[PDB]
């Protein structure tokens, strides 16, 4: 009795202490368990997150009550050597916050339908037995295709089935390939390494229905174009752990404790080893926070800077005190000692392509694609093409190295850097610089369009009788930054204060940045990569990379990274983070997501030029390639639209293309047996007679445009999507917010390769299905959505670039309501899709394009020129000046058996990746006892896939990093292209395999493999290139050296063959119409900056209360305090912000850390939570990405050429987007538009 | 009248007490968690200062008074004092009531997360207190005590149980029978509400070492 | 001298990411009910702002803490007893929910029940999760401030900003933010325990967590009002009040807190500290504030002591425990490197979650800057964040503890530098600052590597220690109500009895 102890007052009193101030009391405290029980739960599991953010983090899963209530991170990681710190914990707010979502008020419970589609289908099959002839009478009709289509976005949500669903998706999939094309079916879905199975689910489907595969790292901009340009490689960097292990770093356009939380001790941390961090930010970021010092350049003029540091090294360790270390670096690894040949011009010369043991007369020995073979000297004047160059790697073996050997001899032969000292006569060579233009926004420095500068050269007698002059990548390097080398230039500099062409002066007054803290963190950097032999980091991210001009902000940090030799140095490099895109059982997932074990090959398309196209944002450009050519090119020689730049690529083969033929391509081979020809040739003639056209030509022609599309692990349309305005009008159909005319209405002139029309073709998309656990704004403007299984609810592997571990992510519980994995939901559709399917698609002879593959052997296609086949240039060669033609063979009725069973090829063929190909028999024996084998059907004997982890289980076995038998094989494959044994990197772990349940237990580190080049080892950390200059394995490059120097013919003319500064551009999507619908408030022109954002990953989270709660509560826009006072903005207050393509509403964050002149609203608030309408458009408010619009580079299209060949993710064009300007000015009337008659109304 | 007689002063009075005691001691036994004050002050500071200050140090006023008065210098005097003492109390309660009622009800706050039985306990107080007040006047035309003698008179008979206390009522205005109905009314009412603070206040504070630490258990 | 144990706590503030994990955590497993719903036990601020709840730094006019009369005495600075109690019918200095945040919600099903034929695509807008009624639009949130969100002039209302120029600070050039998490203090002399009149509010004896009794709480909220660090939320529905229990219930069987091993900074320690409970007065009140620190720092007792050892063991500390100080981390940087300081020592409470403060990047100079005494590293005189405002947050105003936490974490920084790049031995900057080489080994080893098992040494509670573990290990959890728990007397109203206990009473003896 609680009552009866009040009278046991006195007797509960001990001993006072402190002199009276202090009582102990020995009274009753069972009243403690009320917290403890809340504690206490049922089971932990382990899991991890399926989203974008490189954080790759095991999660413990709480359970209690048979629910998920909490989580904490797991702590068990491996832990790394002794010396450098632990993983643990590892996490982030946003992971910590995923529980919210499992039964929150915005989960999807059930699959959906718009009303008004369901109404239509389900009269339609009242009179249509058949379910492809009851979407044909509703596609088919106009009133009834556009009643759904202007419904998208519109309420109107209705709860379905998944039998209903399965149907209507699988009809409308039989219907389209049937009357259109496989290739007008299409899905999106990105980063596989956050869910490898889940992406997979829907990338296999697709795949043997021969539809459509979307990139991503290009279409985010996360892919770095300079990366594969240097090293022929997508992207490869060390570990977050290998930061430890570097004695400098520059956090650049990296905001690495928001963006890279989970690792950011590690920067933290190797502060107290000594190590000296400097943050380079044009705003007060964290990052800031934790550096010693803080540089903050005008935002797009990173290259300045990066251009002049590059200049002091060249100069106080190059040329003035010269660096052993750094020397002979340069001289072994990058294709500076390589011999350019120079053009002639008027009065001076012009870097031109590089010279090859083609144009000599002995053609130096090398009568093996001696075309394809640099050239240098060594220090015996002798010249020589040595081992390495893209030339060796095919059509022979063991040459393919970087040991310092003569490409004929085979014998020790050192080359030589600068022809200074021995050069014939002097040459001036002209450079281009564009310093000198740009927008009102950015300084300038008026100097030359074109430098002309005093190169060393000599004289070569050409094979072909004529003769031509000659000089080193080193030579024009150093002339390119304007160092100043004793033959009296006036374009060179004569001290650091000098402003000539790229020293700290120069850029001081580009950047802002005070030239001597230019000079000394130069000086600095340069001098830690000396002492320590290459141990200097720069961690870049999308602060450079989000802009027009990424390729020169990287090249710039790049050179730098050179000359200092930091890459393939443990703790030093080239750290590029954003998206995780290291998914690193890589050649054991791939044949498992594209079906390459049934067919071959598989529908890649390039996500920016599909969306360029099909979301019809041509039509507004305002870019011209003519103001992007070099004023040294030949200007008349590259006229037309940059969609006609496109286009031109896609038919020599560069890029790929979606839809591919303007003909159904499963009715080719039915036209070719009546011709008497067989398939693939029938289609060469039929391209050159124009019988048959490629779709990219006739976008609008009513059957060249996507009609089925599914969103799956993306918000495409409320993230992703730039130019979400354009979507919206014409991939949907709805209303839209565009605010300018098209070059139709304004009079610009039309492209010279595509058909124009005045009315664009509006409302393409046929059937949009996403997938989502929660009502995202893709799901909201959706026609069905599909209510998938949380990251806690399903089983599949999560790998990282950060660290080396692959655990996975578990079911804690059974997905709630209806809900089901993305791999069960994709294996339902394949399931109905194989019985509706019958009697309208059989066993189907497709044809299939495929552009001139990189790391493939058809990757020397053009080697001197650019030869267009329909211009008459040359011949049209399939798989050299044009796409290679494949016939895949497809079996509509036996989707569902191949789904779920591992095909074929792997045994037939084999399997591989990045040039190597190994037998990997063995592992299919051992998949077959793992899991089971289909009794009898189309698949009897074949290995099983009805599960996740049956999948998971296949990545597991057939993956090099996973399995050390296989690794072994993978080193010798490639041991065979080098020369060299590499084996021995993979011997010792021989006997590892990975398993599913072996890392549910406990994460586990991955094996060394050929496909990435830094390593797994004990005593050294996982940097990037490591291999290449430890291993002498070339770089995937024309010369296998680090390139400096890009020679490609579209490269050297749209002035991009070195490095220069080439200022923000001019998107104008202002002046148009800024002023035209005044409210009052005074309006202003500021850069729109996107970066990454706190409270969300992406979109993701930002629905999230929790996130939302530590927030603002919604959509910000943060703007400097001048640029705020100076528009009669307070904090808080409702703002508009717009351009020509579209407008966006928000609540302002003024802030003092904001420089004046830029707006930021952190990437990814998107469309659903607390968004007033707009008084611009009449609309709801939009999203961030209303404002921007795609907008392609030349030089990113550029394909067949060694490292620039074309690779799903590889290259590509990019959806850049920090170069864009919007109007900003306070909102009047807030009207919400839910006629709830809440609405405000914000005075002055 | 006669059987509502008995049954109001010579009945109910056992059952509100028996209701009132052993209600208290069974929430305070298996209802800890339930018994606070139940404040509402930080959902709206607004006018509470003055309107709990005066409804309370009212409140008190009259309980004291009531308490002394009734279960313990001249009849004739103890009557002039309630009238003006007790007097002012009450009209400073009733201000203070009927502040923190309105409140209470029309305070977006206070009244999207108040339960029934705060309104409830808290409008017959409200009136308690103005039937009481009305009972001044009525007392007035008795200046001698007689009316106070038969009230106290009763008080006492039923917490002593000496039974036929409605003998000592005969004759007393009826605005006084009410009075004692609706306030008896309060005492069964009591450990259903959050009345259950009053057993609380704090007085063992005013002699206690500051600091405190419970040993193990 | 009455020894007695409580598991410390201190906080990296250099290595803080401002990320908020730790708040999430808590908030997720403590405070996700109705009622508690915008408390946050542990938060972060960005500094300078005026924090959650807003202005909570400012004593003049929340009332917190304890203030020292003139006669010597300690008293609350909200009154002595007497004037407590008559502030029990309305606290004057309470702090209003707005003062915090009205807590809020969004109506995302509009999203999903959105009729057909809408004339705009639907959206979610706020509620209020007080009212439930529409909200115009959010105002305010617990983390608003969040990365210099807001005009200078309204952040520099920061009452660490008294007695310092901060007109220089509002230019761009010269822009410093740093991030302060905190939770509960956990103090020696906490001024909560002091001000709840009912007595609810207590410190464990066996490991020093403060809590408040969820039976005994009479919902008088004075102790909200007492605690000058604002870390004592009113549960609006319950109407008792709460706050971090410092997750006693990982502690006692040894685990830390739940925001200590979800930091993602691994910025946090725990370790153990013996104090002297007799000493605690005395300390406290001591007439300049500026000794409080000082004061505090010899509260604690030497855990390899013998002479402590033999005292501890003397007074009820379990042997694990005393073994636990004598490996501590918070011992370490409190005691042996100075390198962790008290938050807001003048309050006298005699805080327990002490703070390690930041470096920051060198502030702006004319030119690109000289070679100072650690070479091309900082030099404490360089530094950006000034350091008044730390020691304003640290050392009641003292600059000096908290230049030589600064000055020898650069140190560190200048041997390792040397040891690592240059491979050789230069102790010169440990000199200046009073360090050894085997010091700055050590500090490095828990700082830089900071391993699991050295930032976290938490020791059990021993809960089964002059209680019944047995009986309680086979029927706890059964939770069928049997009305017994609460109380020791056996007798109970309803005739029932205790689940996980024995009635039946052994007659063998
Ligand atoms: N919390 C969180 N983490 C994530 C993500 C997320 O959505 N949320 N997403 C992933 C992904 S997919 C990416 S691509 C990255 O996180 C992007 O982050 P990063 O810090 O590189 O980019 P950002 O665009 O944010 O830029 C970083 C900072 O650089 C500054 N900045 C911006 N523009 C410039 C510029 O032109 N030059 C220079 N030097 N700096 C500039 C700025 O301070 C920004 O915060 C990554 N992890
Ligand atoms: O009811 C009473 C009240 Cl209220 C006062 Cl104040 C006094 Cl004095 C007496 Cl006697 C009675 Cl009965
Ligand atoms: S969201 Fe990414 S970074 Fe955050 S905890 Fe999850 S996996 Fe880690
Ligand atoms: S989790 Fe750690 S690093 Fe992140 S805010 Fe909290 S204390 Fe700082
Ligand atoms: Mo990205």
């Amino acid at each position: 009795s609680k009552f009866l102890d009040r009278f046991r007052y006195f007797k509960q009193k001990g001993e006072t202490f402190a002199d009276g101030h202090g009582q102990l009391l020995n009274t009753n405290r069972d009243w403690e368990d009320g917290y403890r029980q809340r504690w206490q739960h049922d089971k932990i599991v382990r899991s991890t997150h399926g989203v974008n953010c490189t954080g790759s983090c095991s999660w413990k899963i709480y359970v209690k009550n048979g629910l998920v209530t909490w989580e904490t991170q797991q702590t068990d990681y491996p832990r790394t050597r002794p010396d450098l710190p632990n993983h643990e914990p590892r996490g982030c707010p946003r992971g910590a916050s995923y529980s919210w979502y499992l039964y929150s008020a915005n989960r999807l419970k059930y699959p959906m339908m718009r009303k008004r589609l369901m109404k239509m289908w389900r009269e339609a099959k009242a009179l249509h037995s058949d379910p492809v002839e009851a979407w044909a009478s509703i596609i088919e009709d106009a009133d009834k295709a556009k009643s759904f289509k202007q419904a998208r976005g519109r309420g109107g949500f209705v709860r379905s089935s998944w039998q209903e669903v399965n149907e209507l998706i699988a009809a409308s999939n039989v219907y389209t390939i049937k009357n259109y094309g496989p290739d007008r079916v299409a899905g999106f879905s990105p980063i596989p390494a956050m869910s490898m199975v889940s992406y997979a689910s829907g990338a296999r489907y697709l795949s043997l229905i021969g539809g459509t595969c979307l990139s991503f790292y290009d279409w985010y901009c996360d892919l770095p174009p300079a990366s594969p340009q240097t090293w022929g490689e997508q992207t490869d960097v060390p570990e977050s752990a290998d930061w430890y292990n570097s004695s400098y770093i520059i956090a650049w356009g990296s905001n690495v404790p928001q963006t890279r939380t989970p690792d950011a001790h590690f920067f933290t941390e190797v502060r107290y080893k000594g190590t000296k961090t400097v943050a380079v930010t044009p705003d007060y970021a964290e990052i800031a926070k934790l550096c010693d010092l803080w540089l903050a350049p005008k935002q797009g003029t990173d290259a300045a800077m990066a251009l002049a540091m590059g200049h002091v090294m060249l100069r106080e360790f190059h040329l003035d005190n010269p660096s052993q270390y750094f020397t002979d670096y340069v001289r072994r690894y990058t294709d500076m000692p390589m011999l350019v040949m120079l053009e002639e011009r008027d009065g001076y010369y012009a870097a031109g392509r590089m010279l090859r043991a083609a144009d000599l007369v002995d053609a130096l020995g090398q009568e093996n694609n001696p075309e394809w073979k640099t050239v240098a000297f060594n220090t015996n004047g002798e010249m020589v093409a040595p081992n390495g160059s893209i030339g060796f790697r095919w059509g022979e073996k063991g040459k393919w190295n970087l040991e310092q050997r003569d490409g004929k001899t085979g014998e020790e032969t050192e080359l030589q850097l600068s022809l200074l000292g021995s050069q014939d006569e002097i040459a001036e060579v002209g450079f281009p610089y564009f310093g000198g233009d740009g927008t009102e926004h950015f300084n300038k420095v008026e100097l030359e369009n074109v430098l002309l500068h005093k190169l060393p050269v000599k004289r070569l007698q050409l094979a072909d009788g004529s003769t031509a002059l000659v000089t080193t990548v080193y030579d024009l390097t150093l002339a390119n930054y304007g160092l100043e080398r004793g033959l009296n230039d006036v374009n060179c500099a004569t001290s650091y204060d000098d402003v000539k062409a790229y020293t700290p002066a120069w850029a001081e007054q580009i950047t802002g940045v005070s030239r001597s803290q230019i000079i000394r963190i130069a000086r600095e950097f340069a001098d830690n990569a000396d002492k320590t032999h290459g141990r200097s980091m720069i961690i870049v991210g999308a602060g450079l990379n989000h802009w027009y001009h990424l390729d020169m902000n990287y090249r710039g940090l790049i050179n730098m990274l050179i000359f200092c030799g930091c890459v393939g140095q443990s703790g030093g490099g080239w750290a590029h983070y954003v998206g995780q895109e290291k998914l690193r059982p890589q050649t054991g997932w791939q044949p498992l997501a594209f079906a390459l074990d049934w067919q071959r090959p598989a529908r890649h398309m390039n996500s920016t030029s599909y969306f360029y196209n099909h979301s019809s944002q041509w039509r507004y450009e305002t870019v011209t390639a003519e103001e992007l050519l070099s004023p040294m090119a030949d200007k008349s020689r590259y006229t037309g639209h940059l969609i006609d730049f496109n286009v031109r690529a896609e038919r020599m083969g560069w890029l790929p293309s979606a839809p591919q033929l303007g003909t159904n391509p499963l009715t080719i081979a039915g036209e070719a047996e009546k011709a008497g020809m067989n398939p693939v040739d029938y289609t060469v003639k039929s391209l050159k007679e124009g019988s048959i056209r490629f779709a990219a030509e006739q976008p609008e022609n009513g059957k060249n445009h996507p009609r089925n599309l599914f969103i799956w692990r993306s918000n495409l349309l409320g993230s992703s999507g730039k130019g979400h305005e354009f979507m919206l009008k014409y991939l949907l159909g709805t209303e839209h917010g565009i605010q300018g005319k098209d070059l139709g209405q304004q009079g610009g002139v039309k492209p010279e390769e595509v058909d124009w029309q005045d009315n664009g073709l509006e409302g393409k998309l046929d059937l949009v299905v996403t997938l989502d656990f929660r009502l995202s704004s893709t799901c909201l403007y959706s026609d069905i959505i599909l209510p998938t299984a949380t990251w806690y609810e399903k089983d599949d592997m999560n790998t990282s670039d950060m660290h080396p571990f692959i655990h996975p992510l578990s079911a804690a519980v059974d997905p709630a309501w209806e809900a089901k994995s993305d791999w069960e939901i994709y294996k339902a559709i394949a399931k109905k899709f194989s019985e509706v399917c019958v009697g309208h698609l059989g066993k189907e002879t497709d044809i299939v394009t495929l552009p001139i593959q990189h790391d493939s052997a058809a990757e020397l296609a053009q080697p001197l020129d650019v030869k267009d086949w329909k211009k008459g240039e040359c011949d049209l060669i399939p798989g050299k000046t044009a796409p290679h033609i494949m016939v895949v063979e497809r079996d509509y009725p036996a989707t569902y058996e191949r789904f779920t069973s591992i095909g074929p090829l792997m045994e037939k063929i084999g399997n591989g990746g990045k040039g190597i190909a190994w037998n990997t028999q063995s592992e299919m024996d051992l998949l077959r006892k793992l899991n089971y084998t289909k009794a009898e059907g189309p698949a009897k004997g074949q290995p099983m896939l009805n599960t996740a982890i049956d999948a998971a289980e296949m990545i597991l076995t057939l993956a090099p990093e996973t399995n050390g038998q296989v690794a072994v094989k993978a080193w010798a494959a490639l041991s065979e292209f080098t020369g060299r044994d590499h084996t021995h990197l993979a011997l010792n772990k021989e006997d590892e395999k990975i398993r599913f349940r072996d890392i549910q237990a406990q994460p586990r580190k991955i094996i060394s493999s050929p496909t990435w080049s830094g390593l797994e080892d004990e005593h050294v950390s996982y940097n990037a290139g490591y291999t290449n200059v430890h291993e002498l394995i070339p770089w995937r490059t024309l010369s296998g050296r680090q390139q400096l120097y890009q020679d490609h013919q579209w490269m050297r003319d749209f002035g991009e063959s070195l490095l220069v500064y080439r200022p923000p551009i001019d998107t104008r999507s202002v002046k148009e119409v800024i002023g035209q619908k005044s409210n009052g408030n005074q309006e202003k022109a500021l850069n729109f900056l996107t970066p990454h954002q706190k409270w969300g990953i992406h979109s993701t989270y930002s629905d999230n209360l929790l996130m939302l709660t530590l927030g603002r509560g919604g959509p910000v826009v943060w703007l400097s305090e001048a640029d705020a006072k100076d528009l009669g903005i307070a904090d808080n207050d409702w703002i508009e912000v717009f351009n020509s393509n579209g407008a966006l509403t928000a609540r302002a964050v003024v802030s003092q850390r904001v420089p004046a002149g830029m707006t930021m609203m952190y990437h990814a608030q998107e469309r659903i939570v607390n968004l007033p309408g707009s008084e611009i458009t009449q609309q709801r408010g939009g999203i961030h990405n209303s404002v921007t619009r795609i907008t392609p580079k030349p030089t990113h299209m550029i394909g067949g050429y060694a490292h620039l060949a074309y690779g799903f993710n590889y290259y590509g064009t990019v959806g850049s987007n920090r170069d864009e300007f919007v109007v900003v000015r306070k909102m009047k009337n807030i009207d919400w538009l839910d006629g709830e008659g809440n609405d405000q109304v914000q005075e002055s | 009248m006669q059987f509502l007689n008995m049954f109001f002063f010579d009945i109910y009075p056992y059952i509100a007490g028996a209701v009132f005691l052993i209600g208290s001691w069974l929430r305070y036994d298996y209802g800890q968690y339930t018994w606070r004050a139940a404040s509402s002050q930080m959902l709206d500071r607004k006018g509470m200062n003055l309107a709990s200050n005066l409804f309370h140090i009212g409140i008190l006023g009259i309980f004291v008074g009531h308490f002394f008065g009734m279960l313990t210098l001249p009849i004739e005097v103890a009557q002039k004092m309630a009238m003006f003492a007790g007097g002012a109390s009450g009209v400073l309660c009733l201000i203070g009531g009927v502040l923190l009622l309105k409140r209470r009800l029309f305070s977006p706050r206070v009244r999207a997360t108040t339960t029934g039985a705060d309104i409830l306990i808290l409008s017959l107080l409200v009136i308690q207190c103005a039937l009481g007040l009305l009972t001044i006047p009525f007392s007035a035309q008795h200046m001698d005590g007689s009316e106070m003698m038969k009230l106290v008179g009763w008080a006492q008979s039923v917490v002593t149980f000496h039974g036929g206390a409605s003998q000592h009522l005969d004759g007393v205005a009826f605005i006084f029978r009410l009075h004692l109905v609706l306030g008896m009314t309060l005492f069964l009412l009591f450990p259903f509400s959050r009345l259950i603070h009053i057993w609380s206040v704090p007085v063992e504070y005013l002699t206690r070492k500051y600091q405190l630490v419970r040993a193990r258990h | 001298m009455k020894i007695r144990s409580q598991v410390g706590m201190v906080l990296n503030l250099d290595k803080c990411i401002g990320c908020h994990t730790c708040s999430v955590t808590c908030k997720n497993v403590w405070t996700s009910r109705e009622g508690v719903e915008y408390a946050w036990f542990n938060n972060v601020e960005t500094k300078p702002g005026q924090g959650f709840p807003t202005d909570w730094e400012n004593q003049e006019k929340y009332k917190g803490g304890w203030i020292r009369k003139i006669n010597g005495k300690l008293q609350p600075r909200m009154g002595n007893r007497a004037m407590l109690l008559g502030k029990i019918f309305a606290n004057p200095h309470l702090p209003g929910i707005d003062d915090y945040y009205e807590p809020f919600d969004f109506d995302y099903q509009n999203l999903h029940t959105a009729p057909e034929g809408s004339k705009s695509q639907p959206i979610a807008r706020p509620r209020s999760l007080i009212t439930g009624e529409r909200m115009a639009k959010i105002e305010k949130g617990p983390n608003w401030e969040d990365d210099l969100g807001g005009e200078f002039d309204k952040l520099a209302k920061d009452k660490n900003f008294d007695n310092i120029q901060k007109a220089m600070y509002s230019q761009f050039e010269n822009t410093f933010m740093m991030y302060l998490p905190r939770l509960c203090e956990h103090c020696l002399n906490p001024a909560c325990v002091a001000t709840c009149p009912s007595g609810a509010i207590y410190k464990r004896e066996e490991d020093g967590i403060v809590l408040i009794d969820q039976d005994k709480c009479r919902g008088w909220r004075m102790c909200i009002t007492g605690c000058p660090y604002k870390k004592i939320y009113f549960n609006w529905k319950s109407g008792k009040s709460e706050k971090c229990i410092f997750c006693y219930p990982r502690i006692e069987a040894g685990q830390p807190t739940v925001c200590s091993e979800t930091c993602v900074g691994r910025i946090r320690y725990l370790g153990v500290l013996l104090y002297d409970a007799d000493a605690i007065e005395r300390a406290a009140s001591t007439e300049n504030e500026k000794d409080l620190y000082q004061r505090q720092l010899d509260v604690f007792l030497d855990p390899n002591d013998p002479k402590v050892i033999e005292q501890a063991i003397k007074d009820g500390i379990p042997l694990s425990v005393i073994e636990a100080a004598q490996q501590s981390p918070v011992y370490k940087m409190a005691m042996e490197w100075k390198l962790a300081l008290p938050l807001h020592p003048e309050y006298r409470t005699l805080p327990m979650v002490w703070y390690v403060p930041p470096l920051s990047p060198i502030q702006s100079a004319a030119d690109a800057g000289e070679l100072g005494s650690n070479g091309i590293l900082p030099d404490v005189e360089s530094l950006r964040i000034p350091v008044q405002y730390l020691a304003n947050l640290l050392t009641a105003g003292d600059t000096k503890p908290v230049l030589r936490a600064l000055k020898r974490m650069l140190a560190m920084r200048h041997y390792k530098r040397a040891e690592t790049v240059d491979g050789k031995v230069d102790t010169r900057a440990l000199e200046e600052v009073g360090l050894t080489e085997a010091q700055a080994q050590e500090m490095y080893r828990y700082l830089a590597i900071a391993n699991y098992e050295d930032r976290f040494v938490v020791p059990s509670s021993h809960r089964e220690l002059a209680r019944e573990a047995f009986p309680e290990k086979n029927g706890c959890g059964f939770t069928f109500g049997d009305g017994c728990h609460g109380s020791d007397t056996k007798f109970n109203l309803f005739n029932s009895r205790r689940i996980d206990a024995i009635d039946v009473t052994s007659k063998t003896e």
